[PDB]
RNA sequence: CCGGCCGGGAACUCAAAGGAGACUGCCAGUGAUAAACUGGAGGAAGGUGGGGAUGACGUCAAGUCAUCAUGGCCCUUACGACCAGGGCUACACACGUGCUACAAUGGCGCAUACAAAGAGAAGCGACCUCGCGAGAGCAAGCGGACCUCAUAAAGUGCGUCGUAGUCCGGAUUGGAGUCUGCAACUCGACUCCAUGAAGUCGGAAUCGCUAGUAAUCGUGGAUCAGAAUGCCACGGUGAAUAC
RNA sequence: AAGAACCUUACCUGGUCUUGACAUCCACGGAAGUUUUCAGAGAUGAGAAUGUGCCUUCGGGAACCGUGAGACAGGUGCUGC
């Protein structure tokens, strides 16, 4: 876009609840335009997941995705030849999105028998902070830090 | 003693009857859980009547052809929508302020030609 | 487009149909599931004995104003660029330029 | 060498088609081609009679042809012995039984056939191609024809390398497919080889 | 298991079992185990040993492993020998059944050494 | 693999090789017709078949007879190749 | 009990043709069942623009067949007597059915 | 006989003709008070609603003399013409555009839904019978909103396989067939049985896409006797992101 | 190239023809058409039966075939600078 700035979309809610950003969770989950089976492996995963967590069902999910979900976020700006990276506050609807994308590719990277089994068993531990994905943001927050002079 | 409305979306028409009496619905004389009832967008289709009092109140039967299952299920949708003629302009601003009486006539683009899908193109090499 | 063999192609649908479609039997009844009887391979014996151009298989259904192989259309009898010039200039009822 | 056919892409609209019959996937390919010859004969035929343009129609197994040209006279003929003559000859291609129309036109000095029929005519005496397209557009424009762009191309006068020239008067809305605009083209075979010329016409708007 | 020249993997359904012997694919290992009546979902471990002994003579009514590889050999080698068009192929290397050689078809070729 | 009724000769062939075996065995036959198939009558004939430059002289065994006479005539010719090495 | 089906090109003449055919059945004694739409059949051809090479270049082609059902009911001897003959109209093709 | 099957009906899908409707028209703010912009309401649709056709003067001595037309130039008992066979399909290699994968968001088995558009008389070819199948026999209907191609597939339910070069993959070859066609050797497609290669997501590099789009699922047509993983076209599911 | 088994086909090998396969003109005859034999890869070549049909100038016609003479025909041959 070199100027115009649209209004994003209104996105249908999950079945079983109210929640967006759940419904949006399935959307970074499904390939192959399949709505149904993946929509199917994030209820499975989900409620896999909840008894173990303690919390009932989707709060555990938000205290869950909550610890991968950055603050702030380093991009390429003003190359002095040597292309430095800037830190800047990321914007708060890109947050969690970011996120939920970054705890998907976590599951997909390492394998285990399926995807509701592996993704459920990761996001538990992402709550307590063992997972890949948190990991994956703290690296990514170490790399901001390391260069904040630059603003 | 019938109310009627019609909606469509993406090649399949709806056609949908509204009556006083009980609160039961069905699909082409099958039940509309078991007609596509169990696959996701179970909400899409009761949602509008969601939107206001549902109870037992309100008696649809309705018939679809043409399109899929999700379809046919946005089909039925506004097929409610502009079926709740019976105290539509009451009920007008609550269904336009949640939406529902577009619409979203969005429908799939013709392929083209020397471009395989309607807007994806060979894969361009430079030499 | 060498109207030497256009030529034999008006030689070749002139003989094609003055023998097949008609004594094409030869194969059309014998050679089916029936009697299984010798005079049956004395049949395709004689089927070899005519002249191979006889068989229709043989057309390359080229275009009726000049003879061109390739891109022809079987609804118009012209091929693909005389179709379009026709088209153009009006000598084909009822073709429009089309955008649906 | 980009342009579309300004006939094909209004033909829907103010256009109608020079050939005017229905028929199914049978007999349409066989129709068509004896239409194609019916149509090179007269016209070959007819070469200095003038004939504006030709269009045929088939009711009931039946042709019926009408013949648009500038100079009526000689292929109605004397009597109208000719026409009988052309109509045998016509009804042995488009096979049997022919008929045929003469129509007149008012005014052949608009009509882009006739136009480039008579510069291409020019153009193979050697006449100068300037003042014959010269000629044409003041020709055009005297009458009152809202616009006019006549266009040649080709060897020129013998000059080894092909050259392009023309001139625009008035409108000549080509985008507009309402507008009503004539165009045709005629080679010239000359001496050099083949020199073709192209004419729009713009006889109005609605 | 240990039924014709060889056949001894563990954890696998019967014809899944059954396919390993050369020369038994999956259709006619179903018609074998539909012949002598072994239901399909068992493994070979825990079925009693009197319907494995009508496995054996059953697979034996089809022509298996040994003898199909030799009679394959010898076809190969009738051609091979022979002088036919498919033969001068086996025998160079190429694909017989008239594949592309320009590109692709380096499965046989093999990959190349250069 | 092709012709489920009949198997395929044109007739010039047949009869050449008939009055060819009744009159027994002399010189190479000239058939031009790689269509043809092989029969059990035909063996121990030498006849050459039309590989399209000229005829190749093949002694027929009755080892060959499903076969057809095309294939035991090669026609594109290949040579060690360019390859000829450096 | 008989029905002429007419079809042709362009719908801009079929319109009169059709009416004016149940009309010339009205003034002969009515009792028509009136014109039907069916629908029109889209003949569909793309040919490659260029004498020679660069395929991505192709041009679309419509025949837009229109063909309209008039099945008129109790047949005058009068009646299909004026549909026979006056069926004119240049350019459509109208096909009596019994 | 519970199928709009038959009376019946013209209400609604649907068809296709003719019209209505959206143009800054109205409200408010901004703006030279102008053009216009921003936001609101009504509205099915909002500022070019979506898509297509439509490609200015000219450029590349761009392409095409092999569609065609054409000036020169050349061959004329041959550079012309007919025929059979071969060849355009070769193969140590390199590139381009695609299809199929490398698996469990999957494979395999049974059951079960829901499309649009299109073709068809030297044609489409149902029902029934035979064959494991490709198909064969018989034969109805249809120049077709009626008949046929025609069971949409992904999807959904249940059952199993359990990270393995595997029940992934289906290349290669052998045997046995079928359909077209005078004729499947060089050189067709399809079927059945057997065989089960490379491949564990890909270096340098590189490409398409802003929404019914990408991705993925099937269906139709042209050409065509036969010969699509190509081309043109239709619908199903259906995203992420634009600071 | 919207579809190379033969055809297509424009290329190669070999067998063949020279007003020529394709068009008009002239002279000299035969109806066209149909079936059949042999030789040959087939082109073709040598045959044998059958048919003899629509104006009436009847010396002539219509169409198709056949032989000769040339005027020509033919070329997917070169040049898209
Ligand atoms: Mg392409
Ligand atoms: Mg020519
Ligand atoms: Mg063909
Ligand atoms: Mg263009």
């Amino acid at each position: 876009p070199r100027r115009r700035v649209i209004g994003q979309r209104k996105i249908l809610p999950d079945p079983k609840f109210g929640s967006e950003l759940l419904a949006k969770f399935v959307n970074i989950l499904m390939v192959d335009g399949k709505k149904s089976t993946a929509e199917s492996i994030v209820y499975s995963a989900l409620e896999t997941l909840a008894q173990r967590s303690g919390k009932s069902e989707l709060e555990a999910f938000e205290v869950a995705l909550e610890n991968v979900r950055p603050t702030v976020e380093v991009k390429s700006r003003r190359v002095g030849g040597s292309t430095y990276q800037v830190p800047v506050e990321v914007r708060p609807v890109r947050r969690n999105a970011l996120a939920m994308r970054w705890i998907v590719e976590a599951a997909r990277k390492r394998g285990d028998k399926s995807m509701a089994l592996r993704l459920a068993n990761e996001l538990s531990d992402a709550a307590e902070n063992k997972g890949t994905a948190v990991k994956k943001r703290e690296d990514v927050h170490r790399m901001a830090e390391a260069n904040k002079a630059f603003a | 003693n019938q109310y009627y409305g019609t909606g469509r979306r993406k090649s399949s028409a709806a056609r949908v009857f509204i009556k006083p009496g009980n609160g039961k619905i069905v699909i082409n004389q099958r039940s509309l859980e078991q007609y596509f009832g169990r696959e996701t967008a179970r909400m899409v289709v009761r949602q509008p009547l969601e939107l206001v009092d549902m109870v037992e109140k309100l008696d649809l039967y309705i018939t679809v052809k043409g399109g899929g299952i999700s379809g046919q299920a946005g089909a039925i949708r506004h097929g409610i929508t502009r079926a709740l003629m019976e105290y539509d302009e009451s009920l007008r601003s609550e269904l336009r302020k949640a939406g529902f009486v577009t619409r979203d006539a969005r429908q799939v683009e013709r392929k083209k030609v020397g471009l395989r899908k309607a807007r994806r193109r060979p894969q361009f090499s430079k030499r | 487009a060498k109207q030497s063999m256009k030529a034999r192609e008006v030689k070749r649908v002139a003989l094609a149909d003055k023998y097949f479609a008609k004594r094409a039997e030869l194969k059309a009844i014998i050679s089916d599931v029936n009697a299984s009887d010798e005079d049956r391979w004395n049949a395709v014996l004689k089927l070899q004995t005519l002249p191979r151009d006889s068989s229709p298989s043989r057309q390359r259904n080229r275009c009726r104003q000049t003879g061109r192989p390739h891109g022809f259309l079987r609804k118009f009898g012209l091929s693909r660029i005389k179709v379009r010039e026709a088209a153009m200039r009006g000598e084909i009822p009822g073709l429009k330029k089309a955008s649906w | 060498g980009q342009k579309v056919h300004p006939n094909g892409i209004r033909l829907g609209i103010v256009k109608p088609w020079n050939s005017t019959w229905f028929a199914n996937t049978k007999e349409f390919a066989d129709n068509l081609d004896s239409d194609f010859k019916v149509r090179q004969y007269l016209t070959k035929e007819l070469a200095k009679a003038s004939v504006s343009r030709i269009v045929i129609e088939r009711p009931a197994k039946s042709i019926r042809v009408t013949i648009h040209t500038a100079r009526p006279g000689i292929v109605i003929g004397k009597k109208g012995e000719d026409v009988e003559k052309l109509r045998k000859v016509v009804a042995d291609i488009a096979g049997v039984p022919a008929q045929i129309n003469i129509a007149e036109v008012r005014k052949p000095e608009l009509d882009a056939k006739l136009v480039a029929d008579s510069i291409t005519s020019q153009l193979e005496r050697r006449v100068m191609f300037r003042r014959a397209m010269k000629r044409a557009v003041q020709n055009a424009m005297r009458l009152g024809a809202k616009g006019i762009k006549v266009e040649v191309s080709g060897r020129l006068g013998g000059a080894e390398i092909a050259r392009t020239e023309w001139y625009r008067e008035g409108r000549v809305p080509l985008h507009t497919l309402r507008a009503d605009i004539d165009y045709n083209t005629s080679e010239a075979h000359t001496t050099y080889g083949v020199i073709g010329v192209k004419v729009w016409i713009f006889k109005g708007e609605i | 298991a240990r039924i014709a020249g060889i056949n001894i993997p563990d954890h696998k359904h019967a014809v899944i079992a059954l396919t390993s012997i050369y020369g038994v694919g999956k259709t006619r290992s179903k018609a074998i185990l539909a012949a002598a009546g072994i239901a399909e979902d068992v493994k070979i471990s825990e079925l009693s040993e009197g319907q494995i002994d009508t496995l054996r003579d059953e697979v034996a009514k089809f022509v298996v492993e040994g003898d199909l590889r030799r009679e394959i050999s010898m076809s190969i080698k009738r051609l091979m020998d022979l002088g036919c068009y498919r033969g001068l192929r086996h025998r160079r290397g190429l694909p017989v059944r008239g594949q592309r050689t320009k590109t692709n078809a380096r499965t046989r070729k093999g990959p190349r050494k250069p | 693999r092709s012709l489920k009724k009949g198997p395929f000769i044109d007739l010039h062939l047949l009869k050449k090789v008939e009055k060819a075996v009744e009159s027994g065995d002399k010189k190479p036959l000239r058939t031009w017709s790689r269509r043809s198939t092989i029969f059990p009558n035909m063996i121990g004939l030498t006849i050459a078949v039309h590989n399209g430059r000229q005829h190749v002289p093949v002694f027929v065994t009755d080892e060959m007879v499903g076969h057809k006479l095309g294939e035991f005539a090669p026609t594109r010719t290949y040579r060690g190749h360019a390859a000829d090495k450096k | 009990r008989i029905r002429i089906r007419l079809k042709a090109f362009d719908h801009r003449l079929i319109d009169q043709a059709t009416a004016e055919i149940v009309e010339t059945a009205k003034r002969t004694g009515a009792q028509v069942r009136g014109p039907i739409p069916l629908p029109t059949r889209k003949e569909r051809f793309t040919v490659l623009i260029s004498p020679h090479v660069n395929k991505d270049a192709r041009d679309q082609y419509e025949i837009r067949t229109h063909l309209r059902l008039v099945d008129i009911v109790e047949p005058t001897e009068k009646t299909v007597d004026a549909l026979m003959r006056l069926d004119l109209a240049a350019g459509v093709d109208v096909q009596i059915s019994l």
